């Protein structure tokens, strides 16, 4: 399953 | 509370009158949901994670409850595989990273 | 210690005998770090995020030593925008998550 969740504002 | 993180930190939110589960997620800048209904304006915006970039729709100034904590702010909708509760919302809770 | 979230959490770690910032991420469930050399066997992984899957390198029992706590776990390495400590390590620190 996916299991990284970083998230980015660019 | 304290959360451990033995298990992924799940928790019920409440938005657009429904409840939804979501992740306390310290790597996340932003607040990010999968596909649902809004209202108001929105402007498209690209985020990025671990695999690539996603395209999402970016909702201002919405509120949102997390944990009995009633805040208000920026939510953005697209296909995160998880709903994602970033550092936008989890300040505003007064969440703090411990040990 | 105590980390607010108004910024990035992001620490020093030093792995290898080399240091580097590294972002503390409750919505990881694993450590992942930036194309490097580490020692031993490895074998590959797919993890996914935000965005999709990347292929990445496992290296296990390798220490590492987060904030000035050493520690000894899985550590996998490949094509991440940015240095994660996850769930699997965060847990061995005693790291919590508070508000």
């Amino acid at each position: 399953r996916p299991g990284n969740f970083l998230q980015s504002r660019p | 509370p304290q959360i451990t993180l033995w298990k992924r930190p799940l928790v019920t939110i409440r938005i657009g009158g429904q409840l939804k589960e979501a992740l306390l997620n310290t790597g996340a800048d932003d607040t990010v949901l999968e596909e649902m209904n809004l209202p108001g304006k929105w402007k498209p915006k690209m985020i990025g994670g671990v695999g690539g970039f996603i395209k999402v729709r970016q909702y201002d100034q919405i509120p949102i409850e997390i944990c009995g904590h009633k805040v208000i702010g920026t939510v953005l909708v697209g296909p995160t595989p998880v709903n994602i509760i970033g550092r936008n919302l989890l300040t505003q809770i007064g969440c703090t990273l411990n040990f």
